[PDB]
């Protein structure tokens, strides 16, 4: 948690409904938007913060939080739009005789500003003596190992915490979604939509060839004609349904 | 080309800190285990810590466990080894190697493949 | 927590015949996958040690096909087709699964 | 040295597909008949120029000699810049904070790639005995880096006298300041064009295929003017109008009175009291 680990995202498609759907992960307290409303949304970049802490500690990862945790090792700012997902992790993460391999820092002579990273062990002098490096009266390491052990209690058990945030730049969105987006018609009125275009037509087989970057298709009256199929390359035509007044 | 520099050598009395750094360049940092392992004189080798492809730490040898500390950091491509309660049978060679296998290329995840090594520096203990 | 031994301790070779050396564990290493994860490195006498063989038997990059790696369970082999002058220092065997790794005492091969 | 750029630089300005229409589209292109500076290398060409709003960066080459550009603001790693480098059977456009050599070469040699935000890979952008010319629109908008090509096999200096559309080769989404560039060269002769793209109107005769296949600078000369507001290729005997003779200001004169007294806003706003 000392040293969390940051992935940052770009240029992909994510299927949050692949994580969405999994009970282990139970802890999926989200802050500033929904889950199921952001899988229609895109954002420029996602960083994904992940590290282990003990098992009652979860409510630290939360925006104006104290403790060891938000103090010392991973803040949220106060403004935070993103999601924390957090699971127990007595999987692997803990060991019989325990896993030296875990560290939380303890002491420090000021409280993190959000997302700061300190990765630095220089003894937390606390006296008025200095300390030179070494531990001793008033001179105390900055980090201390969790005993993650199988029998431990559940507040004392493992836990993997996922931080998710997004931010919008003025640069374009590498980040969207799939949106289950396959069907297709021919010869019947419907709303079509083809990546982003609207309207209602008997879409039918072109002779018309495209060329293979063009999408749309014209004529002399700016009107939409044929639309290139996006997964089977391939001319349509767009035609909305018979009109007309009636006349008696 | 792929470059694997360490530093931070040099002679300390018994019962103290170092701070070996290892940088490397030439590749993306962030799909290679990384490894730290000493080298006595005149003797074998000896692994002494790794970290894997997310900073996570996979254990240290069982002679050393309680006191060395493994750091990485992928924004400055830097993997660290701060050392603790330093003794004189700590004196050695001390190369960092990287692994073979990028993550998610093929069960699990990758750690065998010391291929790379750099010069090792020439800790030393001593009063 | 496991202990590997090497066989021969040290034997001396003359350019222009094979040669085996043979690594022992004490726990197979075959794992889930069914690879084993025993590794070959020679580390030249005066200069940083260099891979020879991963994943039992895979064959290294960059290195010439005069090596071959084979056995399985407790007990793998090392075979150089034809020895030159250029194959002379010291050789390991480490294991890739169970943390932490180690590395055997090591065979001296020689002229 | 200067050439005559006839007519070339015409690429499709969006991806809508039309056929037999004229369309009078109003983007950046470059000006029919404007001179386009040129540099011939084993001659020292390669300088870093401005980059106004884009260029209509040409090549004429034997045999593969240009195989990449530079792109920045300060080209000294301390904010981000780009590269596109085209392999031996592949394209890389990367943009990392390179510290950039004065003179590259090929057999990296720049020495230095720091933290990079952005990397593709694809088929090469310079494909490959008649002298090749390859143009390239680099044009970037909003963020969005443009890159337009063409091939087109030269009969064995200057332009050639020909019409042909680039098409749209890859669009790439960076967002980065862009003010200079530069091409990239391997040292073991070879000439490259670069004009310089400004607001222009200019109408899009598509053929029945779809393809581009004539164009009109709008604001070159009266008849030009004249097929625009016709909309048409050919205008018949007779008087027609165009636009307004508009005389323009010279300078710009400005008077206001010379006082000049500190107002007393104190009272106003920093007052101690406050009336009921
Ligand atoms: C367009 O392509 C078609 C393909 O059959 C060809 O016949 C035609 O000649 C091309 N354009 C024209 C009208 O020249
Ligand atoms: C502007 O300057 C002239 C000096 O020639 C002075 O006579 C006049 O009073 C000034 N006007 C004001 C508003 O101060």
């Amino acid at each position: 948690v000392y040293a969390w680990n940051r992935k940052r995202i770009s240029n992909c498609v994510a299927d949050y409904s692949v994580l969405y759907n999994l009970a282990p992960f139970f802890t999926f307290k989200c802050y500033g938007v929904s889950p199921t409303k952001l899988n229609d949304l895109c954002f420029t970049n996602v960083y994904a913060d992940s590290f282990v802490i003990r098992g009652d500690e979860v409510r630290q990862i939360a925006p104006g939080q104290t403790g060891n945790i938000a103090d010392y090792n991973y803040k949220l700012p106060d403004d935070f739009t993103g999601c924390v997902i957090a699971w127990n992790s007595n999987k692997l993460d803990s060991k019989v005789s325990g896993n030296y391999n875990y560290l939380y820092r303890l002491f420090r002579k000021s409280n993190l500003k959000p997302f700061e990273r300190d990765i630095s062990t220089e003894i937390y002098q606390a006296g008025n003596k200095p300390c030179n490096g070494v531990a001793g009266f008033n001179c105390y390491f900055p980090l201390r190992s969790y005993s993650f052990r199988p029998t431990y209690g559940v507040g004392h058990q493992p836990y993997r915490v996922v931080v998710l945030s997004f931010e919008l730049l003025h640069a374009p969105a590498t980040v969207c979604g799939p949106k289950k987006s396959t069907n297709l018609v021919k010869n019947k009125c419907v709303n079509f939509n083809f990546n982003g275009l609207k309207g209602t037509g008997v879409l039918t087989e072109s002779n018309k060839k495209f060329l293979p970057f063009q999408q749309f298709g014209r004529d002399i009256a700016d009107t939409t004609d044929a639309v290139r199929d996006p997964q089977t390359l391939e001319i349509l035509d767009i035609t909305p349904c018979s009109f007309g007044g009636v006349s008696v | 080309q792929v470059q694997l520099l360490e530093s931070g050598g040099g002679l300390v009395q018994p019962g103290r800190s170092l701070r070996l750094s290892c940088a490397a360049s030439g590749f993306t940092f962030d799909d290679y285990a990384m490894h730290w392992v000493r080298q006595a004189p005149g003797k074998g080798l000896e692994w002494v810590s790794g970290v894997s492809w997310n900073s996570g730490t996979i254990g240290y040898a069982d002679s050393v466990k309680g006191r060395f500390t493994i750091s990485r950091d992928n924004a400055k491509n830097s993997l660290y080894l701060h050392m603790r309660s330093l003794r004189a049978e700590d004196t050695a060679l001390y190369y960092c190697a990287k692994a073979v296998e990028m993550v998610r290329g093929l069960g699990a995840d990758p750690e065998y493949g010391m291929d790379v090594w750099g010069q090792g520096t020439t800790v030393t203990v001593s009063s | 927590d496991i202990v590997m031994t090497q066989s021969p301790l040290s034997l001396p070779v003359t350019p222009g015949e094979p040669a085996s050396i043979s690594c022992r564990s004490s726990q197979s290493l075959l794992h889930s996958n069914g690879y084993n994860y025993l590794d070959w490195y020679l580390q030249k006498p005066g200069q940083s040690p260099q891979l020879l063989i991963y994943l039992g038997s895979n064959r290294a990059s960059g290195v010439p096909d005069r090596f071959s790696g084979s056995g399985s369970g407790t007990d793998f082999t090392l075979k150089i087709s034809r020895v030159e002058a250029e194959d002379v220092g010291v050789y390991y065997c480490m294991q890739a699964l169970q943390t932490p790794f180690t590395f055997g005492p090591g065979t001296k091969v020689d002229i | 040295a200067y050439t005559n750029s006839f007519t070339r630089g015409v690429y499709y300005p969006d991806k809508v597909f039309r056929s037999s229409v004229l369309h009078s589209t109003q983007d950046l292109f470059l000006p029919f008949f404007s001179n386009v500076t040129w540099f011939h290398v084993k001659r020292f060409d390669n300088p870093v120029l401005p980059f106004n709003d884009g260029v209509y960066f040409a090549s004429i080459e034997k045999s593969n000699i240009i195989r990449g550009w530079i792109f920045g603001t300060t080209l000294d790693s301390k904010t981000q810049s780009l590269l596109i480098v085209n392999n031996a059977t592949n394209v890389v456009i990367k943009v990392c904070e390179f510290q950039f050599c004065n003179d590259p070469f090929l057999d990296r040699v720049y020495s230095s790639a720091n933290n990079c935000t952005f990397e593709y890979v694809s088929q090469p952008f310079l494909m490959d005995n008649f002298k090749n010319l390859r143009e390239f629109v680099f044009k970037n908008i909003d963020g969005y880096f443009k890159i337009y090509s063409k091939h087109t096999p030269i009969i064995v200096e200057d332009l050639p006298q020909g019409f042909s559309a680039l098409e749209p080769l890859v669009d790439l989404p960076i967002g980065i300041n862009i003010t200079r560039f530069q091409t990239l060269l391997a040292l073991h002769a070879a000439a490259y064009y670069v004009g310089y793209l400004q607001p222009r109107t200019f109408l899009l005769k598509y053929n029945e295929n779809g393809t581009i296949t004539d164009a009109v600078d709008c604001a070159l000369d009266p008849l030009s003017e004249t097929k625009c507001t016709l909309k048409s290729f050919t205008v018949e005997k007779g008087i027609y109008q165009t636009s307004n003779f508009r005389v323009q200001p010279t300078e710009s004169i400005v008077r206001f009175p010379n006082i000049t007294n500190l107002c007393p806003f104190d009272e106003v706003f920093n007052a101690t009291r406050f009336a009921s």
